[PDB]
């Protein structure tokens, strides 16, 4: 489908979002060196400006 | 030939903080997370956490959350963990592993430094107050020895008769204490029939304080 | 500290050994260090019974449930070090290696109360100084009179000696008006499951 290659951080933006329930994954939970990916299912909104003209 | 090579010891007063080094060589350094393991003098093996030097993000225990900064410099492939507001359980021997280059990554430690050694010590230069071990009544052959107790810093010298008597002499090795002071025992076997009519004492040295004192072991009243 | 392992484990030179690691759950992998004294632990079986390169083969691997499990087979004079066993961040207890003496033998344990002069200050300490036992495993425990007692205990652990035994020393803290009060004292020293008990009483005369 449609990838847009977003580089971003922390925060995953206009990316595909879950249907039904937001969902879990992780290569293994019980573990700590192993990021932990979340994916909603309600997308939340952020308006980013620079008003230095 | 994958080399790790961290700092000497370091002595730091409670309350202060220590940056401990670890350099890297052999292998590709922003590759391979780096972990910390402590370990305190006669216990067990403690993780810390590991820093990604990619990123420099770490991961620190809850334990140690709010008090250890582990920081990396690519440049030089150095690894760096400095730990603040020093505790009395602080002292331990301070090691930075990493992971296996084969199978899957991050928790099999194949390679290891050969440790850093920071202490916490506080105290003030102290005057051992020896005291005397009176032998009871087997012997035949009784014991008889000497109390070394609270002094600082170590090591003192335990002899007896001035280097005449040395079978059976075993001095035992000192024990630490809350306030820093030290505290050890050295004890003779002799045989009893020689009590009454030999002498036996024990020269206890300590360098440190200027403090050369023998106590004189006589056989306990009845 | 999740990961239960035994203080000591026995074994001789030529037969096999055997040290369990029970840790709760499973759905981990499981991992064993050797750490002589002095030195850094040495990964020796790593995902359970895998071995890294290029340890000998006399080392080997278990899990069965909650219980973890290292063998060797074979043992050596150079198999004497601490292991541990490793669960993702946590780690166990450590294991100490006895080999083999031969000579099995008791801990001879001497006593000794606070000097007079040392009751004429406001202090008291107890010696209790444990000599030539074989192997390096004592636990010390004091009663007061038979009421165990953990307070103000320094207890030392074993090292080795010139005939290749080892030494230990315990020593209790007391004050004088304690030290006057209660009619007995103990310093139970414990070595391989026998206990070997030195009467101790502030009747000076
Ligand atoms: C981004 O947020 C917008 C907010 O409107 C979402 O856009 C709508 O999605 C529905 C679903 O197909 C469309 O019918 C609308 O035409 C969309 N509007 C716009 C302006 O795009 C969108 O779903 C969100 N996308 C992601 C990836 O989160």
């Amino acid at each position: 489908h449609g990838i847009k290659p977003v580089v971003s951080t922390q925060l995953l933006l206009n990316g595909s979002l879950a249907e039904e329930e937001v969902m879990i994954r992780s290569e293994d939970i019980r573990d700590n060196a192993k990021n932990i990916l979340v994916q909603f299912n309600t997308p939340v909104q952020i308006n980013c400006t620079r008003p230095n003209n | 030939q994958v080399q790790l090579v961290q700092s000497g010891a370091e002595v730091k007063k409670p309350g202060a903080s220590v940056k401990v080094s670890c350099k890297a060589s052999g292998y590709t350094f922003t590759g391979y997370y780096m972990h910390w393991v402590r370990q305190a003098p006669g216990q067990g093996l403690e993780w810390m956490g590991w820093i990604n030097p990619n990123s420099g993000g770490t991961n620190y225990a809850q334990k140690f959350q709010g008090r250890v900064t582990m920081t990396r410099d690519t440049s030089i492939s150095t690894a760096y963990m400095e730990l603040s507001r020093l505790r009395s359980d602080d002292t331990a021997v301070y090691y930075c592993a990493r992971r296996m280059r084969s199978q899957d990554r991050e928790w099999d430690f194949q390679h290891w430094g050969q440790g850093t050694l920071v202490t916490v010590s506080s105290a003030s230069t102290k005057g051992p107050s020896v005291f005397p071990l009176a032998p009871s009544s087997s012997g035949g052959t009784a014991a008889l020895g000497c109390l070394v107790k609270d002094y600082f810093p170590e090591p003192v010298t335990v002899s007896w008769n001035s280097g005449a008597l040395t079978s059976g002499v075993h001095t035992f090795p000192a024990v630490l204490q809350s306030s820093g002071l030290y505290s050890l025992s050295s004890v003779v076997t002799v045989p009893s029939s020689s009590l009454g009519t030999q002498t036996y004492i024990c020269n206890v040295n300590h360098k440190p304080s200027n403090t050369k004192v023998d106590k004189k072991v006589e056989p306990k009243s009845c | 500290s999740a990961l239960t392992q035994p203080a000591s484990v026995s074994g001789s030179p030529g037969q096999s050994i055997t040290i369990s690691c029970t840790g709760t759950s499973s759905d981990n992998y499981v991992s064993w260090y050797q750490q002589h004294p002095g030195k850094a632990p040495k990964l020796m079986i790593y995902e359970v019974s895998n071995r890294p390169s290029g340890v000998s083969n006399r080392f080997s691997g278990s899990k069965s449930g909650n219980t973890a499990s290292l063998t060797i087979s074979g043992l050596q004079a150079e198999d004497e070090a601490d292991y541990y066993c490793s669960s993702y961040e946590f780690f166990g207890g450590g294991t100490k290696v006895f080999v083999l003496g031969q000579p099995k033998a008791a801990p001879s344990v001497t006593l000794f109360p606070p000097s007079s002069e040392e009751l004429q200050a406001n202090k008291a300490t107890l010696v209790c100084l444990i000599s030539d036992f074989y192997p390096g495993a004592v636990t010390v425990a004091w009663k007061a009179d038979s009421s165990p007692v953990k307070a103000g205990v320094e207890t030392t652990t074993p090292s080795k000696q010139s005939n290749n035994k080892y030494a230990a020393s315990s020593y209790l803290s007391l004050t004088p008006e304690q030290w006057k009060s209660h009619k007995s004292y103990s310093c139970q020293v414990t070595h391989e499951g026998s206990t070997v008990e030195k009467t101790v009483a502030p009747t000076e005369c």
